């Protein structure tokens, strides 16, 4: 039984090969005490991972090992693997092959010390290495679109025309949705609220996911939500206190379509979306307009398909016809096509066993592995 | 080594580019020198065509930056209500 | 002839004087203190309220209250006393023929800027207003136009980088750890000698004791071998009722919480950090003049081994190769002010000032238009 593991900057979605949802989605966050202990009574450890660290945050401090889709710590990130091998899944990873993920246009490093980590210390039968929006693609369905993969560190736009990802017009932007926590944070101080430990940072995480939206006419809506009281919605926070916020629901994921409101110099995604269309072949620009596939959790905003479709429609020629779809599974995306991938019968003999790494070393996942 | 490009889909757009580069190389009998003038051909175009695409990778930092930013210093679009917010700064030395 | 005000309202201090001095002419603590007790003596003037240096002179006898902490204004009818206490007697102006100019910490809540705003326009009713931010000022005063202002007062320690005149705004951090808490912080490590300060005048005491005794060491770890080794690092100070006492190696353990944060449980970085992640922020080609164009202003930057430890840690944490330049003039306590002064001064800021008829036509949201 194969296993595939979904290693986000954010989240950590893993399970068998076969089934059709994920069986472990933890956040990939490692806590360490930030107090005095007196108590003797317990049983006081030093790291604490993924759900302990939610239920414990209190008197930690949080750490993510991957930070903007590469991963800066791998002590951390060998405890994320352990935790996930041993106290998630109750499985044992010399019995099983196990698939993993990776963003595109990285550093080629990383996938040779991943190969390194996951072949010494989690010693397995054999290992492969998928790009997550060509999986995100498998998941929906079909062989051929532009998926747009928004998580919690990467936003990458790849266009895939049978199956065979086009590495000259991936458009990769570095805003996802830790910079909008980040700017969730930064812009309620307006309103006298103070958010500043990383353990606020995930009660901010909380807020963003509940009461933030997209605005189909950003100007309008800014318009409307000073002219009545209409748009605010009211929170309640762990300690009992209730917070109000009025147009803060949809200026945040605005730097998704404006990403100068962080300060950074790239495009939206719209503007990116139809870079990455226009530099593919005229032939195939139809069936890369027909056949839009929106991916991530950072995509589950309640707004952002009606206003990917106007702005796209709007760049693009005014006799193309623009289709975005949005599966309402789209969070658990490229684990199930990660999923398929593992159970195909012809998928079996391209596993990178640990023989052909023995006779190659750390890099053989440059040439049978994309 | 020249290279010419011409592309007009909705607008228009050219690169021009050359390259001298010169070496040494041993002489000996016809097999082994035709082998060492490949090599050089190889080792010389091979480091053209990647340094023009990591050109290619450095040109909205270094060079056109030098004539149009992509944002200002500040990191933000212009406050068309506050130009003299901008220009007062400058009157200080 | 009508005279811009330039008043710089902290959450310590309020430092108020005309545009063009070289100096304020105001310099009083932002305090209002009631009575505890009750009045036995008949035919006096027994005021309900006490403001400013009177509030300090019989602090024994009154309870004292900030209206402002952390940079925001929480008691908006004791602000009303201190800008009327400003006003009336310690500048001696009606504020009717002077426009005013006040100062703000950023990442303020814009509540505050709408309410002064208000407060400015009919209360104290001024032909004009502005509100600029303090970190901005401080290099007005520098006389320079790029470099990162350190701004370190009260309640709010802040870093702003400015380059050629434009604030960054994406670089601008803010810290709640200022002179207020290490206040707090040596009253609670002074119990560990026995002396045991409570009350709200005693605060004043301490605070008193670290403006007098108090001091950056170089290297932490090696002045606390040293005042643990021997006792020459001692210092003898004298209470108001003529007890004394010494303090040996509390004199530097209270401005560390200014380098580490976790002594008073805070999971921030020191202000050398949130420096160096201040000029990590902006762009890659201006960080060098940056890096030589370090300024601090403000009181709690005022302690004699500051400079020099931050140069340090500076080091440190930029490349080999930089050069670091950390300046600290000697006059950085009114720092704020001067350049307010030297803003109020300028012919080019005579139109952004913020009309009364601007005022009623667009209410007290034009504040958000036309002040950064
Ligand atoms: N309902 C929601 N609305 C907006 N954002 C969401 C929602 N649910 C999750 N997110 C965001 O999705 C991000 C992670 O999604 P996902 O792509 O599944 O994980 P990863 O980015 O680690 O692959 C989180 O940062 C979270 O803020
Ligand atoms: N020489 C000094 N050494 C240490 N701290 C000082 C010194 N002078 C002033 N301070 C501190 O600075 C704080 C106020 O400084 P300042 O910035 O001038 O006022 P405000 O914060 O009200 O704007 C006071 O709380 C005081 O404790
Ligand atoms: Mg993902
Ligand atoms: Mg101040």
């Amino acid at each position: 039984t194969a296993l595939v593991c979904d290693n986000g900057s954010g989240l950590v979605k893993a399970g068998f090969a076969g089934d059709d949802a994920p069986r472990a989605v933890f956040p990939s966050i490692v806590g360490r005490p930030r107090h005095q202990g007196v108590m003797v009574g317990m049983g006081q450890k030093d790291s604490y991972v993924g759900d302990e660290a939610q239920s414990k945050r209190g008197i930690l401090t949080l750490k993510y090992p991957i930070e903007h889709g590469i991963i800066t710590n791998w002590d951390d990130m060998e405890k994320i693997w352990h935790h996930t091998f041993y106290n998630e899944l109750r499985v044992a990873p010399e019995e099983h092959p196990t698939l993993l993920t990776e963003a595109p246009l990285n550093p080629k490093a990383n996938r040779e010390k991943m190969t390194q980590i996951m072949f010494e210390t989690f010693n397995v039968p054999a290992m492969y290495v998928a790009i997550q929006a060509v999986l995100s693609l498998y998941a929906s369905g079909r062989t051929t679109g532009i998926v747009l993969d928004s998580g919690d560190g990467v936003t990458h736009n790849v266009p895939i025309y049978e199956g065979y990802a086009l590495p000259h017009a991936i458009m990769r932007l570095d805003l996802a949705g830790r910079d909008l926590t980040d700017y969730l944070m930064k812009i309620l101080t307006e309103r006298g609220y103070s958010f500043v430990t990383t353990a606020e940072r995930e009660i901010v995480r909380d807020i963003k996911e509940k009461l933030c939206y997209v605005a189909l006419d950003f100007e309008n809506e800014m318009a409307t939500a000073a002219s009545s009281s209409s748009l605010e919605k009211s929170y309640e926070l762990p300690d009992g206190q209730v917070i109000t916020i009025g147009n803060e629901r949809f200026r945040c994921p605005e730097t998704l379509f404006q990403p100068s409101f962080i300060g950074m110099e790239s495009a939206g995604i719209h503007e990116t979306t139809y870079n990455s269309i226009m530099k593919c072949d005229i032939d195939i620009r139809k069936d890369l307009y027909a056949n839009n596939v929106m991916s991530g959790g950072t995509t589950m905003y309640p707004g952002i398909a009606d206003r990917m479709q106007k702005e796209i429609t709007a760049l693009a020629p005014s006799t193309m016809k623009i289709k975005i779809i949005a599966p309402p599974e789209r969070k658990y995306s490229v684990w199930i096509g990660g999923s398929i991938l593992a159970s195909l019968s012809t998928f079996q003999q391209m596993w990178i066993t640990k023989q052909e790494y023995d006779e190659a070393g750390p890099s053989i996942v440059h040439r049978k592995c994309f | 080594l020249k290279i010419q490009v011409h592309y007009y889909e909705d607008g228009n757009v050219q690169l021009v580019s050359h390259k001298d580069v010169q070496d040494s190389l041993t002489v000996s009998n016809e097999a082994q020198t035709a082998k060492e003038f490949i090599k050089i051909i190889e080792n010389a175009e091979n480091e053209y065509q990647t340094a023009i695409s990591e050109n290619y990778q450095t040109m909205s930092d270094t060079t056109f930056k030098a004539l149009r930013r992509q944002l200002p210093v500040t990191r933000t679009k212009i406050d068309w209500n506050k130009i003299l917010s901008y220009k007062i700064g400058k009157e200080m030395q």
